[PDB]
């Protein structure tokens, strides 16, 4: 049966900017840091 | 060293399924998607 | 056979592109492959909505609000019209390997794109900064002047 | 005298689908190389 | 006598990210429309 | 600074180029920003390899092994020199209009193929039914005498 | 983009092919589908391996060593580079007319074939029967005098 259209592919980048005293200072994310994994897995899916 | 060579050349039994789609798309990866801008 | 909300529209026209030349209607004869005589190809015309979907593909000046009528009321014509009418463009020589020499920006135009947000975005901030600078010092003396 | 052209019609038309894929497919193999080196080159830049 | 200047840069650096990506910001902006025109109609066809 | 497998193959390269014009010495001093002196572009040379890059990609008969030595003993240069070593290329005018008279017929392409299976069992199966009728017979022959 | 290993060994015998002649450009412009001009070909060489292997197959003397060492390093382009690269082999009126008289020779090998062993065990043994009776006495004389 068709998996690839029920299923999604999962990556994500995000960022997080604050001022302190007149410098902006900026923290990067990766998805795989937040999942608890420490390589960056590129075949898993996730169903809809 | 033993060769699996002549068992290498097999073939597994086709069989269609019900509904098509999903075909060439076995090897593809695009970039990861952003967040929005945070204020 | 076709209906008469149709046929009262699409008829006369077609009878008048016959009227205005009858160099089409061999044209349209050969086409649908029918006889060459109006008599016949109008029968059709009325008898086949497919058929008649086909002249108004032949003749589009002034059939082409017949056509939408017929594309209107309906819809499996039209799935079988895309099919029956294809003609295959001509491709340049060129066109691959001069696709290939923006292989290397279109990326360069994505990874600014992915950053500032949407398309809408870069558009809209690449006019905010080649836009004049009076423009700036306009908005900062209206917001020196307390207005938000 | 058509009895032997329809019938291979119809047997054609059973294998692929309706009349409409049969029409479809005939027209992709009737249909220029360059088309298809085209989508190829989309495919290779990573355009789906 | 350029200490003006490359506090401007070390601060436009600080707000895109690396240094690579503030040239290529630069060069994008600088880049001709019908490229965007053109990223647009690949878009519109389904192409992503 | 730089690795010394690059620079046996970079700096006789510079240097004898330099001796075969001395037109590209000024240029590269432009390009880079260093001294019109060849001793002082050399030491810029041998001191950075994003300079040496630089310097091989400005000269480009005889310093492409050079610069493709550079490349493979040097991996970490590659995006930074790409991205200093970059030219728009021009656009066609018609080539988008152009392009847009295809969408109706990539599309056919991929419905035969999402029917046939790979783009590469598209090709073969276009290629098996453009080939000769004698090649089945043989195939039906060499199955008629108990080959497969 | 094409390994700077291959890269080395591609391009400037491409560039020696169409310094050697240049009725070999419009040719490979026609084949892969770019400009005619040879930076455009070249710049196409560089992005594309699979442009790469199209054209040191279309020139054929001097890019075999070039063409086997890319077939090396990149190995998954080989299914496609030869569902792209396929040519006719041209097959003659009576090749499967005389291959159909030949089952009556093929079925008595292949049958001494099971008998003997292997087919390098049945041309052993035909050479060992083609062999002089010289070697049989001379080996029963090495028999008698102690020579296994």
């Amino acid at each position: 049966w068709p998996w690839h259209e029920a299923s999604t592919e999962f990556a994500y980048e995000d960022a997080y900017s604050v001022t302190i005293r007149n410098k902006r200072y900026t923290a990067e994310v990766k998805e795989f840091e937040l999942l608890g994994l420490g390589q960056r897995r590129e075949r898993v899916r996730i169903l809809k | 060293p033993t060769s699996m060579k002549a068992l290498d050349h097999t073939s597994i039994a086709s069989v269609a399924p019900l509904e098509r789609g999903s075909v060439d798309t076995d090897d593809r990866n695009s970039a990861p998607r952003r967040g929005a801008n945070f204020s | 056979m076709l209906l008469p909300v149709v046929a009262r529209a699409a008829v006369p026209a077609i009878e008048s592109a016959i009227a205005a030349t009858p160099g089409l209607v061999s044209r349209i004869a050969a086409a649908i492959g029918s006889k060459v005589s109006p008599s016949a190809i109008l029968a059709a015309v009325k008898s086949n909505p497919v058929v008649a979907g086909l002249t108004l593909a032949q003749i589009g000046s002034t059939g082409y609000d017949a056509y939408q009528q017929l594309l209107e009321n309906h819809p499996e014509v039209a799935e079988m019209l895309k099919d029956l009418s294809f003609k295959a463009d001509e491709i340049q020589p060129d066109f691959i390997g001069n696709l290939g020499q923006y292989r290397e920006e279109l990326e360069l135009v994505e990874d600014a794109a992915r950053f500032v947000g949407g398309m809408s975005n870069l558009i809209r901030l690449r006019q905010a900064l080649e836009l004049d600078i009076k423009y700036y010092g306009l908005k900062m003396q209206l917001n020196d002047m307390g207005y938000r």
